[PDB]
RNA sequence: AAAAAAAAAAAAAAAAAAAAAA
RNA sequence: GUGUAACCCCAUUCGUAGGAAUUCCCAGUAAGUGCGGGUCAUAAGCUUGCGUUGAUUAAGUCCCUGCCCUUUACACACCGCCCGUCGC
RNA sequence: GGCCCUUGCGGUGCUCCUGGAGCGCUCCGGGUUGCAGGUGCCCGAGGCCGA
């Protein structure tokens, strides 16, 4: 895992603006639906074959 | 000269009293010959086809014993009857050597599982002892009185034990003393090869105060056992037509493409008679026969002491 | 030695895999040999490759070992050497169990019984292999009566599990005396199925080759998958009339397991046969008889 | 083969030959003489020490296996061998291993968390 | 360096006044240990327990008697307390006291029996030194155990007084009585 | 600087001075590039 | 139904003597018969050119084969035979 | 006495110094059992090599000049200022 | 430059101890505790055996830490002794001359061989051998 | 059962070049994460970017 | 197929990344 | 031992067991102690594994109680005939 | 320990005698060199594999 990072070495995280998260949330939600859609179509092809 | 054996003889021994000579061979047979009538009157073989590596006979001469290359077990026969008395088991790996105690009639055998085992023959309860070692054992010898035992190990140490008490009396470090030289075809240097070679022949003096050790070198080292110091070093030979004699190979023979040993190898093997064969270390079929390595196969000291 | 034992086992299992192929390879050879010896059409399955079988047939001779059988490899030294049997018990034995283990020593010629203290199961198998022990017996008990028996052939031989039913010991019977202790004759009766031939082999090889004139008799009789152990000695008072006097323990056996490995390898060894009691036809089936 | 099958000479000669080939490992099982025509020049190459080191998983590449014997990291019993042309018997293949005080055996023992300076260096 | 038992009892000053028992009492410089707990195999071979130091043998034989077997540390502390009490009371080296007690307690001749159902007869016979040491240690341990039983006195004091009396040669000790009666019966059966 | 497990320089089996039948193998691994277009012949 | 003794290829000198005494039935007479049989069988081997030719091929091959194994093979058990010693002083063997 | 491999001091002979005057010669027996040294005052001393304990002392008629030991025979040669040689 | 350190193993039954020896001032610790704090103290002298054999002058130049796991009390004590002695011998071989290593080793061997070489106890009994002596059994 | 059988023929002397750089931890072969190996100049640069 | 590790996202999901079985 | 520690150790207080017969046991063995599992049989106040602490005596004779065999490979050396009965 | 235009630090380019394996050179001498029988050698790929 190697989770630990020392206090001196660690860097502050990125702080996203509200507009960026709205765009970023749109893609992941879109990708989840699209990935789900393809996987369902995979089983229909295999059953018919 | 006796030619009854078909393959090579690995070990040989005289009986303590009679003029009888006992040999063990790769034939799988241990044969006894008499010097009064010049005949092979007794032959011992194992029930199982196995090859023997050494022979040991009791001081009384009633018991004959041998060890194997592969079956990992010591066979003991009776001299007068000629039947297989017993098979002693317990070792793991081949048996490097055997020796009877001259005065007590017990058998000491060293093996490659870092152990030396003591077997009691005339004992009703079959008492056995084990002596554990740091590295693999190669040879075992008793002092003439029989109260002290010597084991050579693969890390080139000679350890002196007390057999009756199973306690280590002393040790001798001998790696540095065995000056060993590089062969013509060796890629590695002398030191790297020496780090992997140990003593393989041991012999006590007649009085027992000194020990003689030898191996794959032109030197035999005589040590003082009690002080654990090297009293003397004997040079066996100075012939430089024998392989591995000198530690540093001559720089004069080097060229850009190497020392080019195979040209001289073909010139030497031009003797004919047989055809050199790949993978044979020793013999006529061995390619490296014209210039063999220098090796002291065995040492022995006169019972007279002169 | 440890590498030798591991190396030999892989050869043993590997040969077992191809024993079916070699039997099939051999069986098709005689049909062609029968086809050539008596002039007749070669069977169409042998119509191809027929010349190849003839060449190997011409190579066939008495010198070759022949087709391999896993039973022969397991019991290699059955006839040539006398077996060496070691008998031990479970941890913390009862008084009556130590009597039973004392009696099995006398039944088997040359057997030795060693005290089981804190010895782990793995170490005993290692020590027995090192000293050339051929066979190992382990016996269990319940409330002072022996109830389980395990027979193991040390050189990666089969391990057979048994359960005892009706045990009567000599220590119960007063003033019997001393046993004959000679090399015994063996009587095997009732074993007809293929598995029955397997089980009778394991029990027979626990004993050495006897003498012709020996008067000691040991009987293994099978009746509805229960093996009866009986021990007798006979005296011929006159021709055709014989008297039987019973000596030694009397007990019954029921086999339920044969494993290819030794009793150190419960976790890896395969099962040659097991008793399955929850099958619908379990009550109405027998396996040691046909 | 051409000799009669029921001849004592053939039987003794057949058993002697297959017993020597099986020991060297050139023949898989001590079966019939049919196995004896399967031996080739390659059958000898498979019994050399460098390819045996490949079989025992001590080495993975044949150039690496040949490299080790020349650098003296492998011993057959107490003897250390440097000749790649060295046919090893079925018995002797059980006793090929790293020579003591070799850097490879140090790496193996370090990996297994079993490295003690006392025994190795001594 | 000098090796002293329990850190305070030296072994150089110890001397044995019996030539017969010199080879079977291990107390001298080679057999000197810091504690009577070495975890060796002294029962492996015949005659090997002659190499085990006498204090460790006393510790082992004190474990068998009147105790659940396998508790060696308790016996070690019992021996330590007994040595401390002996030094306090007598003022000399307890090792010398133990050696003298073992020398004195050992019978010199015993009686071998030939026995039938009706009557038993005896012949006086010699005793080997190893059996002398074994019987001496056994008698001292048994005497200490019997003195300690059903009394307000811990085993350490009884052991200490037993060794004191045996080393003095007094007849108040169990081992001296047993030895005297054994030699008396052997004398009567000559 | 020293080399071990050396072998003499010999002809390789993949040399094009050999004929195509004699040549061992082209020893070429093909990877479908993600940017590469997929083209197929599918009769209507 | 007992364990049946299997047939050994190895013959010790204790059952070799038994066989000769068994069929014939003084000791010199027993040895005389067997020695003649041994020589008669040996002459048969030399009179077949094919067996002679095959035996020489085995010799050349086997000496090659054991050398490759550095003399590590399964040995042949020694067969008991009868040999002729003659009554003359032991100097001749030296 | 110094170790050759590491160069670490391994002790000294005598409580403070071996001899009153200068040390002319030192010698070690072949078996590493006896160490013999000389002084300008005319004394010849023999020491144990291991535990560094004095054994014996010999007075010389004249001051020793040079000193060598023949190890295997155990023969010691002394040259003195009075031109004589003592063995 | 680089630190001189040696780690060695000691074993006794199921008890295993790992000892690390480096250049130091004489500190010996077992599981973070001094030697005198190890229980049971009845065998404390068994735990102090090497030092008393060799003196403080040899241990004054090294720092040793031992981590021991498994087994009981006595097995752990024996493992700790073996690990300490082996670690000291290895260090004086590696970073001191060989003469001192030889002298320390033969002193330790002369006292008790268990301090350096562990001897496992295996199964050896009369029962494995047949009845009677090796000779004279069935002629 | 498949895994336990494989342990039977395991050869302790086996050697692989991955073994040199990787050490077992309690018997488990953990692949430790690679180091980043920053140098002081870049380490000073990240802090200036952070502020 | 599966046990992991590294990122983001939503009130868990998603992309890459290794080993093991087959 | 992956199916959704006691024992021991230090210190404190208190304070005077099983006949006659019979069975078993030789080294990590006898004896004490704890901790798991229930594994296609057997097992419930039982059965089996695992570890910890770890001894006394003995290494040899046929005297009693018995068991297994025998009394027809010519080195040197040693040794130099088992007996009785009834049938054919 | 010693060092004073220094370094617990590092690198280069030439020289350093072949055992058989640079033989043959004091003088003298070197000119007239004054068809027995031979038939060789080479030609095998199957894995108790590893990745
Ligand atoms: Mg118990
Ligand atoms: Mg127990
Ligand atoms: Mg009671
Ligand atoms: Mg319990």
């Amino acid at each position: 895992k190697a989770g630990k990072v020392p206090k001196d070495r660690r860097r502050p995280a990125v702080i996203r603006e509200p507009h960026e998260r709205k765009i970023l949330a749109l893609l992941d939600a879109l990708s989840t639906v699209h990935s789900q859609k393809m996987k369902k179509a995979k089983e229909q092809r295999h059953l018919h074959n | 000269t006796f030619t009854e054996h078909s393959s090579g003889v690995t070990g040989v021994t005289f009986t303590a009293t009679g003029y009888v000579v006992v040999t063990s061979s790769m034939d799988g047979t241990v044969r006894a010959f008499d010097l009064h009538r010049y005949r092979n009157f007794r032959t011992f073989t194992s029930p199982r086809p196995t090859q023997f590596s050494c022979v040991a006979v009791d001081a009384s001469g009633e018991i004959v014993s041998a060890g194997a290359q592969d079956s990992f077990e010591i066979f003991v026969w009776s001299m007068q009857t000629g039947r297989l008395l017993d098979v002693l088991s317990g070792h793991e790996g081949p048996i490097s050597g055997l020796c009877f105690n001259p005065m007590k009639s017990v058998l000491a055998s060293a093996s490659w599982d870092k152990t030396v085992r003591l077997w009691d023959m005339f004992d009703s309860w079959r008492t056995k002892e084990t002596l554990a070692l740091t590295s693999d054992a190669l040879a075992v010898t008793f002092r003439p009185d029989g109260a002290e035992l010597a084991v050579a190990t693969l890390n080139s140490q000679i350890t002196f034990w007390d057999p009756e008490n199973a306690v280590q009396t002393g040790s001798i470090e001998g790696r540095h003393d065995l000056k060993t030289g590089r062969k013509e075809l060796d890629k590695i240097t002398a030191k790297h090869a020496a780090k992997g070679k140990a003593f393989t022949a041991l012999c006590y003096s007649a009085d027992g105060h000194s020990i003689l050790a030898g191996g794959m070198s032109k030197f035999v080292c005589i040590y003082h056992v009690r002080e654990q110091i090297l009293m003397k070093r004997f040079e066996i030979s100075c012939n430089l037509s024998l392989d591995a004699m000198e530690e540093f190979l001559n720089r004069r023979k080097m060229t850009e493409f190497g020392n080019l040993a195979l040209i001289d190898q073909d010139a030497g093997q031009e003797d004919g008679v047989a055809i050199p064969l790949p993978g044979v270390r020793k013999g006529d079929m061995s390619s490296r026969h014209f210039k063999p390595e220098i090796r002291v196969t065995s040492l022995r000291f006169s019972p007279t002491g002169r | 030695m440890l590498r030798r034992e591991a190396r030999l086992r892989r050869e043993y299992l590997y040969r077992k895999a191809r024993e079916e192929a070699q039997r099939s390879a051999q069986e098709r050879k005689e049909r062609l040999r029968r086809a050539l010896e008596e002039n007749r059409l070669i069977p169409t399955e042998l119509r191809r490759e027929a010349l190849a079988l003839q060449g190997s047939l011409e190579f066939d001779d008495a010198g070759g070992e022949g087709v391999t059988s896993h039973v022969d490899d397991e019991y290699r030294w059955a006839g040539v050497e006398d077996p060496k049997v070691m008998i031990t018990t479970s941890r913390d034995p009862s008084s009556r169990l130590k009597m039973f283990a004392k009696e099995l020593k006398l039944v088997f010629p040359g057997a030795q019984r060693m005290n089981r203290g804190r010895h782990e199961v793995g170490a005993l198998v290692r020590a027995c292999k090192a000293n050339g022990v051929t066979d190992l017996l382990v016996v269990h008990e319940h409330r002072g009566t022996p109830v389980g028996l395990i027979v193991s052939h040390l050189p990666f031989g089969p391990t057979a599990y048994f359960t005892l039913c009706n045990v009567v010991m000599r220590h119960d019977i007063p003033d019997l005396g001393t046993m004959s202790e000679a090399k015994p004759h063996l009587i095997t009766h009732g074993f007809s199925s293929r598995l029955g031939k397997r089980v009778s082999d394991i029990l027979r090889y626990l004993f050495p080759v006897p003498k012709d004139d020996s008067h000691r008799v040991i009987t293994f009789a099978n009746q509805d998958d229960y093996i009866s152990f009986r021990h007798h000695v006979y005296k011929k008072t006159d021709h055709r009339n014989v008297e039987l006097t019973e000596v030694g323990p009397r007990f019954e056996l029921k086999l339920y397991m044969i494993r290819l490995g030794t009793l150190e390898q419960e976790a890896t060894a395969d099962v040659e046969w097991r008793w399955h009691p929850y099958t619908n036809t379990a009550r109405k089936r027998v396996f040691l008889s046909t | 083969r051409d000799l009669p099958e029921r001849d004592q000479f053939r039987v003794r000669a057949s058993a002697a030959l297959l017993d020597k080939l099986y020991a060297l490992g050139l023949v898989p099982t001590r079966g019939s003489l049919e196995l004896c025509d399967f031996v080739t020049a390659s059958s000898f190459c498979r019994r050399r020490l460098p390819t045996v080191l490949l079989k025992l998983r001590m080495a993975q590449h044949l150039q690496a296996a040949v490299a080790f014997v020349e650098q003296g990291h492998v011993r057959v019993g107490p003897d250390v061998v440097t000749d790649p042309a060295f046919l090893v018997t079925r018995s002797m293949e059980d006793f090929v291993t790293w020579v003591d005080s070799s850097k490879i055996k140090r790496h193996v023992l370090e990996y297994n968390e079993e490295r003690d300076d006392f025994d190795l260096e001594a | 360096p000098d090796i002293k038992l329990f850190g305070k009892w030296s072994t150089d000053d110890v001397q044995i006044n019996d030539i017969s028992l010199q080879d079977y009492i291990a107390v001298k410089e080679k057999y000197a240990k810091y504690l009577p707990h070495s975890a060796g195999r002294y029962a492996a071979k015949r005659f090997r327990k002659a190499q085990c130091p006498i204090v460790e043998r006393l510790t082992n034989s004190m474990m068998m008697h009147g105790r659940n077997n396998g508790k060696k540390l308790m016996t070690v502390r019992i021996v330590k307390h007994a040595f401390e009490i002996i030094h306090l009371l007598t003022g000399e080296n307890p090792l010398q006291v133990l050696v003298n007690a073992i020398i004195n307690s050992g019978p010199r001749e015993d009686s071998t029996r030939i026995g039938r159902a009706g009557t038993v007869r005896r012949q006086a016979v010699d005793v080997s030194p190893l059996r002398r040491v074994n019987q001496a240690i056994w008698l001292l341990c048994t005497g200490a155990r019997e003195a300690a039983f059903r009394n307000i006195k811990t085993i350490a004091e009884c052991l200490a007084d037993e060794l004191i009396n045996a080393a003095k040669g007094s007849s108040n000790s169990y081992a001296i009585k047993k030895k005297d009666e054994l030699e008396r019966v052997a004398k009567s059966n000559r | 600087t020293r080399k071990y497990a050396t072998m003499k320089r010999m002809l390789s089996l993949r040399d094009q001075r050999l004929k195509e039948k004699d040549r061992l193998k082209p020893k070429k691994k093909e990877k479908k590039d993600p940017s590469a277009l997929k083209e197929r012949e599918v009769p209507q | 139904d007992d364990v049946v003794r299997k047939e050994k290829p190895k013959e010790d000198a204790y059952e070799y003597k038994k066989r000769l005494t068994l069929d014939h039935e003084s000791l010199a007479e027993i040895y005389e018969q067997e020695y003649i049989k041994l020589n008669q069988q040996k002459t048969a081997e030399e009179e077949n050119p094919e067996h002679v030719e095959i035996q020489k091929m085995m010799d050349s091959l086997f000496l090659k084969l054991d050398a490759l194994s550095n003399f590590h093979f399964i040995p042949k058990p020694p067969v008991p035979e009868i040999k002729v010693v003659s009554n003359l002083p032991a100097i001749t063997m030296e | 006495v110094y170790n050759m491999q590491s160069g670490i001091h391994r002790g000294s002979f005598g409580k403070d110094q071996a001899h009153k005057g200068s040390v002319r010669g030192v010698a070690v027996d072949g078996l590493n059992q006896l160490t013999v040294t000389t002084g300008s005052e005319g004394l010849l001393k023999f020491w144990n090599f291991k535990n560094k304990i004095l054994i014996h002392s010999v007075s010389l008629s004249s001051s020793p000049n040079i000193m060598l030991l023949h190890r295997d025979s155990g023969i010691l040669g002394l040259a003195l200022d009075d031109f004589s040689i003592s063995v | 430059g680089p630190l001189q350190s040696v780690q060695v193993f000691g074993r006794k039954k199921t008890a295993t101890a790992v000892a690390h020896c480096k250049r130091g001032n004489g500190l010996i610790k077992v599981n973070g505790r001094p030697l005198e704090m190890i229980e049971p103290r009845t065998l404390q002298y068994k735990l102090l055996e090497p030092v008393l054999l060799l003196g403080k002058e040899r241990f004054a130049g090294v720092d040793i830490r031992v981590r021991v796991k498994g087994g009981g009390h006595v097995a752990q004590i024996y493992a700790i002794r073996q690990s300490i002695s082996k670690a000291l011998v290895a260090y004086y071989q590696k970073y001191v001359d060989e003469a001192s290593k030889k002298e320390i080793k033969d002193i330790l061997i002369q006292y008790d061989r268990t301090l350096l070489v562990a001897d496992p106890r295996r199964c050896e009994s009369k029962k494995f051998g047949g009845p009677g002596a090796r000779a004279r059994y069935q002629k | 059962k498949a895994l336990r059988k494989k342990a039977l023929e395991k050869n302790p002397d086996e050697f692989y070049y991955k073994m040199t750089r990787v050490k077992l931890q309690d018997g488990v072969h953990i692949i430790k994460e690679t180091k980043e190996e920053v140098t002081p100049e870049q380490l000073k640069l990240m802090r200036t970017q952070d502020v």
